[PDB]
Order: C-alpha cells, then structure tokens, then sequence
DNA sequence: TTAGACAAT
DNA sequence: TTGTCTAA
C-alpha cells in the first residue's frame, strides 16, 4: 500500500480503492474530526481537497451557474488568429467567467443537483 | 486601538512560518545569515528569533472586523 | 519589437486609433520578487503586451506611470504568489474594426502580402481583390498565440 | 445535510431558498475553502 | 500556470424556471440505444458525443477538447405531457387539500393568513422582536374589531411590517443567525400543519374540492384522476390570486408553479454517468436505465398519439379504451423512479435513483464529499522499536523509494537536488521525480545515468519530486480515531529493508495500538504549509496531554519501570567505564560536550552511582542555556514495600525523612527516591510531565527517549 | 498452527496448504498426545527460549528470534496455492471450442509456456509471467493469461482433469504452486500455553546473550508477559523440556 | 458511533473568537468565556494548590522562558487589583451574600 | 389520543 | 430499537 499519480475514477475523480490493487487510502469521517480538533486547517485542506479531486470551474460572477458557460469550437482558420473564449449562454457575454477552485466531486453534485432541477447561486 | 492578546498564538506561528516558508521558497530572498540548511522551515523559524517576518496579520473579529498586528511587534512565548 | 521611443512619440494624432488612460490591473506576483517589485510588475507587464483581455480592452502598446495600489498586498491560503493591484497611465490601443492603419512590406508575393502595423503587428493582407489574373479596409482582427497580434486585411 | 437525511433537508433548502455565507466547518469541506479553525480564522497580508 | 484565486463567499440552491434549461442543453435526445455493435457510442442517443464524451479517444461534438478538460454537456428528454415534480410533490397536495375548485383561493381564515404574511417579511430583516408585537396587536384588533373586511391588509401590521423593513434596511445579512431560521422554519412548519385542514370554503359559502394522494403517484379529486394537464390551469390561477403570500411562503426564484410541474427531464452530462460491468445485469448504469424507461414510455405515448391522431398499445393495463390514463401513471411513476426509489414500492425493474447517491452513509455526502481517498499516503503494519525518538518514525526503505515529496528549487537546494536527480529513482540517498517549468513533466527512469547527469545540469537554469528523507514529516493514522491524539505528526526516518512501520512505545498508548498486526495509515502531507502546522501544531512533542482532563499519556512501559527501579535504587554502583558507556547510551549526537559528573565515591574506587547516571543524562539533555529543574514529591514503591526484618523504633527519626519514597531531585539531579511508573510512565505530576510544564516538548520528549535507552542499554 | 497437514500433497488440490518442512515432536507432552499418536502430524518446533528483557525491541506482545537460527532453517515453511482453470466455467465467447495451446510463431510463450500452452513444472512465476495459454480451435487464435498474483512461486505439478465420463476435451487443469513463506517480521508464533508473540527482530547471533554452556538463545521471550496473564505452565515446560533433552526422556 | 458523530455534528463550531467568547459558526454566542473561566484543559494542570510548592521553587527556571511580567509592558494590575480590592472590601461589609 | 411512516446504528 | 412526525 503505497500511492502516487495513481488511476481515477471517470466520475469523480480523486483515486479508486476498492478492494483491490492501485487504490487509494481513504482519510474518514473521523479523521475530518480529529484533524479539524487539532486546528490544522490546512492539513486538512490537502488530504482532503488538494490531494484528491481538485479541479477549476468557471462561473459568471454575474448570474453564478457551474453550468452557464459554454467554450467556443476554435475556428478553421488554421491555428491563426483564434479566440479560445467562453460564453455564458444565460447571459450571452463575453464577459466575467472567472475561474474558481472547487473539488470535482461538488461539480457533480451541482451537475447532478441540476438533474434534480436546483441550481445553486454561487456568491463569487 | 487595538485590544486583542498581545501574545502570538499557536496557529498565528503556523501560519506566518508556513507562508514565510513558503516567501524563502522557489528562489524568493532570505534576510538573515545562514549555516547552509536546505529545508525552509529552519530559515523561516530563525527569521521568527530574529523577529525580521515582515508579515502582517488581519485577526477577524467575528462582525468581519480585524485589527491589523504585526509579527515584528508580536510576542512569541 | 515594442519600441518605447519617448511615449511612441506622440502618434495620438488623427488618424490613428488609439487611446491612453489610467486603468485597473490585478497582477499575480511570484515571491522572488518580494524585494525589488518594481521590476517584477514592469517585467510581468513586458510579458504581459500585444495581446488581447478585459481590463485593457483591444490590445496594449505601451505604459508609463506604473503605482501600486493599496497598502497591503495580499497572501492567499496555499498560494504564496502574491497578488498586487495595479494603477497605471497605459498606453493600450484600439483596434476599432472599420480603420485603415499602415503597411511597412517585408515579405510579399502573388499569395499573399505582409506589411506591418507599428512594426509590431504581422498584418497578412491578401493581394488578390477579385480584380484580375494578370495582377487597406479592417473586416477580421484576432491577435495570435504568443505575444503578438494580427490583421487581416 | 452532510448530517443526516439529506433529501429532506435539500428540499427543506429548496423550498425556503436557505443561504449560508460558508463560515461553518461541515461546509468549508464541500466547496474547496478552509474552515474558520484555528488556521484559517485569519487571513494574511504583506506591508507595501 | 494561470490557477484560480476568486474564492466564494456565500451558496444559495434554488429551482429552475424551465426556460433556463432549453437554453442551458444542447440536444433533445429521443432514443433508446446507448452503443453501437462495435463499441461506437451511438447517434442522438443517451452517451452521444454532444454531451459530455464518455471516451477519452473520440472528442465531444460541441467543444473540440478531449475528455479531460471538458465541463460536461447536458440535453433534455421532452416530454409529450405534463407530470408533477416530485421534490414539490409532498407540497403540492398539501395546497390543493386547502383550496378550491371554482373560485382560485384557499379555506384558510384571514387573520392567520394576514399573521403569518407579516412574520415572514419580519424574519426575513431577521428583527426577531416584532414576531410577538404582530400577534400581540392582531389580537387586539381582532379582539376590538372581528371582520373579514380586512382583505389584503390590517391597516397596523402592514404599517409595522413596513417600519420593521425600513429600520434595519440592511437586514438581508443579519439573518444567518440560529434564532432566525429557527423561528423561519418553525413557523412555516406551523402553516404546513396545523393550519391547513381539509374543509369548506368560508367566504363565498361554496362546497369545497377535496383532494387525496394514494400511494404517492395519483391525485384523485373527490366529485377521479386528476390529469396534471388539468392542474396546470388549476395551480397558476391559483398562485395568480395568491402570490402575494405563496412568494412568501416560497422564496425560491417570480416563483411561478412551472417547478411544480415537469414538461421535461434533463439528463446529467454523460461523463458523470459511469460505464458499469460485471453485475447481474451488465453494460448497464442506474441513472441511464433509469431514463431509457421513461423514454421507452414517451415512445409508447407517442405511439398513442399517433394512434389518436384519426395492437400497438396491447401493452399496457386497459389497451380497449382510447384515452389511457394508466400510461400517464406509468410515466409519472417512471419519473418518480428517475428523482427517487423510495416513493415507488411497485416496479421491480428499477435502480437506485438521485435521492439515493446522495442520503445515507455509503453515498455522497458521508462518502466522497466529506472523506476522500487521497493521493501520496501510505500503509503499512506497526512493529515496536525504541532507538527511534518520541517525535520520529522509522519508514522502511520501500516507503522511502516509493513515496516522493515537491521541492523547488532555491540557490540554497541546487546540489542536493542534483545529488538526487543523480541518484535516480530507485535508490535512496535521495531521489527524484522532476517537473518543468511548465505542466510537462521528465519522470526520470534509472536505466541509464547519461539521461539523469543531464538533467541535473540543468535544474538551478522545474521542481523536483524528491523521495522522503530522514526529516520529513508523515501524518500517522490508525483507525478508528476517537480523540486528538489519534492522528499525530511523526518525523521520518529511512531504515534500509524492512517491511514494517516502526513506532517508539510512548506513542502506541496515544493511538490505542497493541502491536499484534495493527495496520496504520501513514499519509504523508505534500504542501509546504501542510509540513509547517505538522511540526508546530500536530507535533508528537506538543500534544503531551489529552483532552479529557489534562492527563499525561506518552510514558515507558515495561522494561523501564524495572530498570528504574533496578538502577536508581540506592545499592548501585558503577566504574567509570561503565558509567561512561551508560551515559552515551542514553544520549545519541548530543552537539555538545558531555557534562559528566563526579564520582560518588571517590576513595578507594571511584564508584558511580545509579541515580548519577539519570541525573549526568537529565543535565545533558535539558537545553545548554536553561538551568536545570528543581522537584520533589513522592513514588509507587511505598516504605512498607522495602522493609526486611522487624522495625525497631528509635528515638528521634522519622523513617521518611531519609525514605526512597520520595523523588527529591535538586537542580536536576536525582537525590533521593526511585523512578517508577510514578515519575517517568503515564503517571501524572512526575518528571517528564515537569519537564514538559517548565521546558516544553521537545525536551520532554527527550527524556522519555534518552531514558528509554539508557533503561535498555 | 501452519503444521504438516497431510502426506499426499500430489493427489489433494486444496486452495491452501500450509506445511512447516521439519517440524519436530514435543518433548514435554501429555498422555493423550501419543493415545491418538498425533507423531503423524507434527504441528511446531522445539526451541530454546530464554527469558530475558535483553533487547529494547522485546515488549508488548512481541518477541526476538536469533538471526542465524532463523537462517539455518528454524519454522520454514511452505503455502501450496492450487488454482483449478477451467476453459468454460470462466472463458465464454463462442462454440466453447477452447483448448490449451500455443500458436507457433507468438514471441510471448517463448521458453515460459510450454508446447501445450501450459507452464512448466518447476518454472518460476513471478508477477508479470504468462500464466496459461489457450487456443480457440475454430478461429485459430490463441490468447494468453497472465500470472497477476504478488508473490513469487514454483509450479509444483500440473494436473490435467478430464470430466467425469472420460470423453471430455483438453480444457480443465489444475495448477498447482509451491510459495516458499518462511518467517519474516511480522510473523506470529505462539507456544502451547497460549502466548502469542509477534516477530519484531531478528537479532544477529554473535549479540545474543551465550550461555556459560556455549549455547545462544534461540527466541527470547519477554518476563513481561507473564505477571498478567500467570502462565505457569510454561515455566514449568520450560524446565521440563530442558530436563529432557538433557536425558534423552520424554516428559509426561 | 451514532451518538459520538451527532454530539461532533451539533457542535462542530464552537470555535474561541478574539474576543474571548465561544461563538458558533454564524456568531451565536454561547459562552462569554470558555468554560466559566476562561482557560484550557492542558494548561490546568499545575494550577492546583498542591502544585504551588512546585512553581514555588523553580522561578527563575520560569523566569527564563518568558519575561514580560516584571520590567515590560502591558503587565500593570492597577485596574484588576483595585478590583479585587473592591470585592474584597463588599465581602468585608456583607458577608453573607 | 393513538397507529403507520420514516431514518440509524 | 428509539422517537418523533403524520394521518384517522
Ligand atoms: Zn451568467
Ligand atoms: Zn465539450
Ligand atoms: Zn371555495
């Protein structure tokens, strides 16, 4: 049992587990406990957010859906004079799609909070 | 007016030897001598006895308030 | 090359579209630099030029004047690479689709003719207008990948 | 919801449009942030 | 590169107005097959391409990026009618039991109607004091004049409604507070409950409709299917007569019942639905089949329009008569078995729905987004060891050449990175994974060392993945965790072929191990701010004590209370070479001279004693500035336990003045007395928890570990 | 207790079979040990076990075996992983036409398969081998498995299982490996009084403490497992076994 | 188990302000000073009197480790011994509360 | 006022 | 197996 740069999971991904060869260590309920009751707010932060599944989401400050925003196609001018934009098709603009730093698990919870028709407003 | 515990914490000096850990890393510029180490967090907990961490801190008062105390002036124990 | 030459020489005349005011920045700074800012920002700014964004609409060409804003920077939570705010009198341009700029030829051929705009911009024009087989308006304007900035036309 | 029944408290949350503001630690952990602990009850700045 | 610094302020989770979301998808999918023959995903199918790509070799259809970098594209499965929500289910029968039929209002008195309506934009200032002014002055005007005439408003409690907006106009952000949202649900719960019982329509004396749910699915009207077609034209003219209130009631959005009701369901993007194999049925995933049922059943009623357009419905229940709504039911079941499986105790060909990858403890909340699997840890079995400090762990060598740490590098860490890329991989002085100046990664092998010198020309002119070392810090973890002293920050230390993680014997009382086979967790933090809260805050030295009352809990165990028992008795008596071994045994690269001590005796043998030897250890391991500690107090072994033959009372001398009970240390050195369990083990008030209230960690974890090996040795 | 199991080790396929080669029979033992004359099956060695606190490593459950002792033979062992593979229990695409084989001209069963497609016995495998090949008769193309276990083994002997009418075809076999399994750290022993103690060390010989004799120890225990859980028969078979491999007797 | 998880999920934020109050995790106050008095369990530990004769010897081994109290600021007793002095003298006039 | 219903170990 | 929530 030892991990590095090791195989994820296609949904979710932070590392697999699972009873078998390559998996990862799991960190627990209790360990969240134990490490919040010594005060290291960081150490926390990389076991459990910047070791597993850390990803960058873009939102539009403006409205603040993890789903509004929608990359461009590159045009067929040959790798010349291209864009490589975003569009907010809710707001239909060129305009403030920020980037953030949220764990991919959270994005499939609000892409699956929106099969469930809830979106979450996003204070950014 | 600044009325909190003069007294650095504990996490106040994980925290500004951490970042300052951090500010001697990735060729940033070290102020005092050094015997020759390679791990940062030695440089920056001489920085902390030499009392030279510029760092400022911003202690959130809960109304989301803060007071602004510095390294240089606070108390180690 | 991004010729400073005394201000660009004052080309804010007619004619060329161009505007040149205080802005806005928000510049991500290594720690390398803790001491000695002034070159990190105006180097950071060096390799920031002729290309497109928000804050500096069209595209830059030049800036004077660069003051730091605030007193305090500000150091986030694993990051360390501190982040400062800029106020400075640019020097940035306006492409304004619709204009007729300058063209110094370097590169010209039945294919195509390249001719330069500030002797920064590598403006492809294409010769044929539909005229002829025997044998400058702005409809398109995207900047490149690294550092530059195009014309078609 | 990380508690306990979370189906009847993100309808609960739905109906009544409950926000939050993230300065709980159940919370900091499901957004990437860090909890307003012991190092993260300040932020942290540079003089000039 | 370019990584985010835009952080988050505050969530809110409300519903969709289903305009947004014909905006927000990129396909109506309208078929049911998901792959083709030969593994090709399928056309306009379930996994097509123009959602999120399910491949990693086949870019999507919208966006021209791979599998990696793609957000994730949702479509839409319209619907050929109208079905309920099922969030708002449970609700929506709770209305229309408290409704009517011809005339578009509710059989709710005035008075409560008009109470509740004026709390609520109290409550939402978050005044909190005026929630009893309102019932207390609806009471006096009611009390002074009782009437239905007060139609939209009393003149009083919208005039302090108003007021109560006005001070405080900021009072959007107050309102986070417990006592709030308490009173905010606690009421709204009240109206939810006690007053909206079924009854007659008290202002137009009109004979009521009244509603009932059987079984979840069906609404039946009493005069009895009540198509949601129909309460469509009943529920929005009712909330255009009662908005006023049902806004308030419902923050939500301008919260219109098109989130009662369902025209179409969006499916997730296609790379959040995994591919599944091996099961009792395979080729299958839950929330997919899910869907392909409810677009089986819009199939079918298409095809019962297409036959009401002027057999092929023998299927369902009743196939002779024209109107069918029994393929209505099975649809709107369908969608229950979509958002739920807890509402459907019926259909025995469902999977687990959305409700259920999120509630209980094997699911999302409890299992993915609060503990994660995480990267760069390690396990391994415990085995005792004690030539390792308090505040140190030995990691074997299949650890040290497998788990790797960042480093970039400074001027400072030129040559011990190059060192290491010298090294490669493999083997241990220090090692090396290293990484450009931009994503793109080297990995050196160590197959050749032409490659390798190469590198490590040009490190300083890229970060390195550096194997752990002799000083890092590693996280230690055995589970289960029941207190703050579970999980402790052990320095690292490289012992060539072992197999085992090795642990001193102060610290396997901390984390509950009996080392017979106990497996423990050894992540290892990777940042730098994660290493420096590890050696300040989650530091072994630091945490001495626990946190029920204060108690020590780090000590020696077995062979140490006989051994101190045994040497700092008064009948022992060393040489000067034996004495001179013992204290280096103790002490391992003390930095200084050794401060020894002088004999006992001193004629006719320089004879030594074993109270000298503990106190030539305490004077060379508390710190060369601090002057020594003073002590008294008392031990385990009692006076009764040394006595031989009969005591003979003299005179004039109490037997405990000149007793081995008591531990009388002076200026750090031992008097009088025996160290026992008393003095150096978990005992509370002895000499390493002194050590620990007048010097600090360190040191006190010094004296446990010199005292170890000179209790050994 | 990994003792000797059984004395037909060709003909039995066992998942698991755990066999100490030499283990030895008690010398202090009760009357009932020889009435059902359990000398057939021997299940642990003899050992001298000094009672001392001698090392650091020697407390809380755990104890030190001699290095040397541990290396001229003491409690070696062995694990015999059988594998019944079957070409149509697990192998099921088409025709069921699947026979053990190699098809000639593929660089992968090159002197690790044999001419049948299955290993041979006596060869290593190690993790990453070619574990079996069969050949699909109707097409021509022969797969190949691969061995995907960690440890290190010896194919002991390979049994070719028809069905149970004598007709049927070359596709059932039974693997059998040796693992070889000696002591490491980490490894439990026990004696007969029900005092487990885990291998912590193996401490070289020239550190043991000799004996005025001229033996070493050969595992030293701990005096620390003692006073709580009073085992006071292993005192007395400590000094009975003494007094008998000092006589020849054998000790009721 | 269930029990332990619900008592850690009711009082995960409680955490100590500056202002020495023990707040939740939105600002409700729940105690003014932790523990009615205001110090940590660790730190107890040798304030008991039968540790007195303890810190009785060993001063200046204290001394050393942090000097604030004697020649440095923030260490004036002005504004609580004259309130102890006051107490002390309503206890002097009213002895039985 | 009392029986089904709902969640947790 | 509790303990409260909902419906008759
Ligand atoms: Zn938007
Ligand atoms: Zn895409
Ligand atoms: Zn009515």
């Amino acid at each position: 049992q030892v991990r590095t740069t090791g195989a994820r999971d296609r949904v979710t991904n932070q590392p697999i587990g699972g009873r078998n060869v390559q998996g990862g260590i799991r960190f627990g309920e209790m360990e969240r406990d134990a490490l919040l009751a010594h005060g290291t707010s960081f150490l926390l932060h990389d076991r459990l957010f910047n070791c597993s599944d850390r990803s960058v989401a873009h939102v539009c400050v403006k409205c603040g859906s993890l789903l509004s925003p929608l990359l461009e196609k590159p045009p067929p001018s040959w790798s010349a004079m291209r864009n490589r934009k975003y569009n907010c098709t809710l707001c239909s603009r060129s305009d403030t799609i920020d980037t953030v730093s949220v764990p991919y698990v959270f994005r499939y919870f609000v892409a699956e909070l929106a099969a469930m028709n809830i979106k979450v407003k996003l204070d950014v | 007016k600044r009325i909190t515990t003069p007294y650095m914490t504990k996490y106040e000096r994980a925290r500004v030897l951490g970042t300052r850990a951090l500010q001697i890393a990735m060729c940033a510029p070290v102020m005092v001598e050094l015997e020759g180490e390679t791990d940062p967090l030695l440089i920056a907990m001489k920085e902390l006895k030499a009392r030279k961490i510029p760092i400022i801190i911003r202690r959130y008062l809960p109304d989301g308030s803060y007071e602004d105390w510095g390294v240089d002036e606070l108390i180690i124990t | 090359l991004p010729t400073y030459a005394a201000a660009c020489a004052l080309v804010n005349s007619r004619y060329s579209c161009l505007v040149a005011g205080p802005h806005q920045r928000h510049i991500a700074l290594s720690p390398r630099y803790l001491n000695r800012k002034r070159t990190g920002i105006r180097e950071q700014l060096d390799a920031e030029l002729l290309r497109y964004s928000e804050s500096l609409l069209g595209v830059p060409i030049a800036y004077d004047n660069i003051k730091v804003v605030g007193e305090l920077g500000d150091i986030y939570d694993d990051q360390g690479h501190i982040h400062l705010n800029i106020e400075a009198d640019f020097v940035i341009f306006c492409p304004e689709p619709g204009q007729k700029l300058m063209g110094i030829v370097n590169k010209v051929s039945s294919s195509h003719i390249g001719c330069l705009v500030h002797g920064c911009f590598n403006a492809s024009i294409p010769k044929p207008e539909q005229l002829s087989a025997e044998q400058f308006e702005v409809f398109r304007l995207d900047s490149d990948a690294a550092g530059v900035f195009c014309i078609r036309g | 919801m990380t508690f306990e029944t979370s189906f009847q408290f993100l309808k609960q949350a739905t109906m009544l449009g409950s926000h939050d503001e993230l300065r709980s630690p159940s919370a900091c952990l499901v957004v990437g942030k860090v909890v307003r602990g012991g190092t993260g009850l300040f932020e942290l700045k540079q003089p000039l | 590169k370019n990584m985010p610094w835009r952080r988050l302020q505050g969530i809110s989770f409300g519903m969709y107005s289903a305009e947004e979301l014909k905006k927000l998808s990129v396909k109506s999918i309208t078929n049911p097959r998901y792959l083709d023959s030969l593994g090709n995903p399928s056309a306009n199918g379930l996994y097509d391409l123009a959602l999120g790509p399910a491949d990693s070799k086949e870019v999507c259809s919208t966006c021209v990026q791979d599998f990696s970098n793609c957000s994730g594209h949702l479509g839409h499965i319209e619907l050929p009618l109208t079905v309920y929500n099922p969030l708002l289910f449970d609700k929506l029968y709770l209305l229309l039991r408290g409704s009517c039929l011809n005339c578009h209002m509710l059989t709710c008195p005035r008075a409560v109607i008009h109470l509740l309506l004026c709390q609520l934009r109290v409550l939402e200032v978050g005044a909190l004091q005026a929630v009893y002014e309102l019932e207390r002055i609806l009471n006096r005007f009611l009390e002074e004049n009782p009437d239905p005439s007060a139609s939209e408003i009393r003149e009083e409690l919208e005039q302090y409604t108003t007021e109560i907006v006005q001070n405080n106009l900021l009072g959007s952000q107050g309102a986070h507070v417990k006592n709030v949202c308490e009173s905010k649900s606690k009421l709204i719960a009240l109206f939810w409950k006690a007053h909206m019982n079924a009854k007659r329509c008290p202002h137009c004396k009109t004979g009521r409709s009244v509603v009932r749910k059987e079984h979840n699915s069906k609404l039946t009207i009493t005069f009895g299917y009540l198509t949601p077609t129909s309460a469509r034209e009943h529920l929005s003219a009712l909330w255009k007569n009662e908005g006023f209130f049902l806004n308030y009631l419902f923050s939500g959005m301008r919260f219109n019942p098109s989130v009662f009701f369902l025209d179409f369901l969006v499916v997730p993007p296609s790379r959040y639905r995994p591919v599944s194999r091996l099961g009792d049925q395979m080729f299958t995933n839950g929330q997919t089949v899910n869907l392909q049922a409810v677009m089986k059943d819009v199939v079918l009623i298409r095809k019962l329009l297409a036959l009401m357009a002027q057999f092929l419905s023998t299927l369902p229940g009743q196939s002779l008569i024209d109107k069918l709504y029994n393929i209505w039911i099975r649809l709107q079941s369908h969608v229950n078995i979509v958002f739920d499986s807890e509402m459907d105790k019926l259909m025995m060909d469902k999977y687990p729905g959305i409700r259920q990858i999120l509630e209980k403890k094997e699911g999302l909340f409890r299992k993915h987004m609060m503990g994660k699997r995480v990267d760069y840890a390690a396990r391994s079995v415990i085995c005792p060891d004690m030539y390792i400090n308090t505040n140190e762990i030995g990691i074997p060598m299949v650890f040290a050449t497998k788990l790797t740490y960042p480093q970039p590098v400074t001027p400072w860490n030129v040559q011990e990175l190059r060192q290491a890329v010298i090294n490669g991989p493999n083997v241990h002085p220090g090692a090396s994974m290293v990484i450009n100046e931009d994503g793109s990664r080297t990995a050196l092998s160590a197959v050749d060392m032409t490659q390798r010198e190469a590198v490590a020309k040009q490190l300083l002119t890229k970060i390195v993945c550096r194997h752990v070392k002799n000083g890092d810090i590693l996280l230690l973890n055995r589970q289960p965790t029941l207190h703050r002293p579970s999980i402790q920050a052990h320095r690292a230390r490289i012992l060539p072929e072992e197999k085992v993680l090795r642990l001193h014997y102060a610290n396997c009382k901390a984390y509950n191990a009996d080392f017979d086979g106990d497996e423990m967790n050894a992540h290892f933090p990777q940042s730098e701010l994660g290493r420096a809260e590890a050696y300040v805050l989650a530091c072994t030295d630091q945490q001495y004590l626990v946190p029920k009352d204060g108690q020590p809990l780090a000590g020696l165990i077995q062979d140490h209370m006989v051994s101190g028992a045994s040497m700092t008795t008064r009948g022992c008596f060393f040489t000067r070479e034996h004495y001179m071994e013992l204290v280096y045994r103790g002490l391992t690269d003390k930095v200084g001279r050794v401060k020894l001590l002088s004999p006992s005796i001193l004629k006719p043998f320089p004879l030594w004693t074993g109270k000298q030897v503990v106190s030539t250890l305490l004077i060379n391991i508390i710190p060369e500035d601090h002057i020594p500690l003073n002590l008294s107090g008392k031990a385990k072994i009692t006076g009764k336990a040394w006595v031989k033959e009969t005591p003979r009372s003299v005179p004039g001398f109490n037997p405990d003045s000149m007793c081995e009970s008591q531990v009388i240390i002076r200026e750090g050195e031992l008097l009088c007395g025996v160290l026992d369990k008393a003095h150096y083990g978990s005992s509370a008030y002895g000499l390493v928890h002194c050590c620990y209230e007048i010097y600090g960690g360190e040191t006190s974890g010094k004296v446990l570990t010199c005292l170890a090996r000179l209790f050994t040795a | 207790t990994m003792g000797f199991p059984l004395l037909t080790y060709q003909d039995r396929s066992d998942n698991k079979l755990y066999r100490l080669q030499t283990p030895q029979s008690p010398l202090v033992r009760p009357s009932m040990y020889d009435y059902y004359d359990m000398d057939n099956y021997p299940i642990g060695t003899n050992a001298i076990v000094a009672v001392i606190s001698y090392t650091g490593y020697d407390m809380e459950d755990a104890m030190i075996v001699n290095k040397a002792s541990w290396e001229r033979g003491f409690a070696h062992g062995s694990v015999y992983k059988s594998e019944f593979i079957d070409l149509s229990e697990k192998i099921k695409q088409g025709d069921s036409s699947l026979v053990f084989g190699i098809k000639p001209g593929d660089p992968r069963v090159l002197q690790k398969l044999d001419d049948d497609g299955l290993p041979f016995i006596g060869a290593k495998l190690q993790y990453g081998d070619p574990y079996y090949s069969y050949l699909n008769l109707n097409t021509g193309e022969s797969f190949v498995m691969y061995y995907k276990s960690k440890e290190n083994c010896v194919v002991d002997n390979i049994k070719v299982c028809s069905n149970d009418t004598g007709s049927g075809k070359f596709k059932c076999v039974c693997i059998t490996m040796r693992v070889p399994r000696n002591p490491t750290i980490g490894d439990k022993f026990a004696s007969r009084h029900g005092q487990k103690g885990i291998l912590s060390r193996l401490w070289p010989a020239e550190d043991m403490p000799f004996t005025e004799s001229g033996m070493v120890p050969d595992i030293l225990f701990n005096p620390h497992g003692f006073p709580s859980r009073m085992t006071i028969g292993m005192l007395i078979e400590s000094m009975a076994g003494k007094s008998a491999a000092l006589h020849g007797l054998c000790h009721d | 188990g269930y029990l332990q998880r619900c008592i850690i999920k009711h009082l995960e934020g409680l955490v100590v302000q500056y202002d020495l109050t023990v707040r939740d995790s939105d600002g409700s106050v729940v105690q003014f000073l932790y523990g009615e008095d205001g110090l940590d369990i660790p730190k107890t530990q040798f304030l008991q009197p039968k540790q007195f004769p303890f810190l009785a010897s060993n001063y200046e081994v204290i001394m050393k480790s942090q000097h604030l109290h004697e020649v440095l600021s923030r260490a004036d007793p002005k504004k609580a011994l004259h309130h102890f002095r006051a107490i002390k003298k309503w206890q002097s006039k009213h002895p039985n509360t």
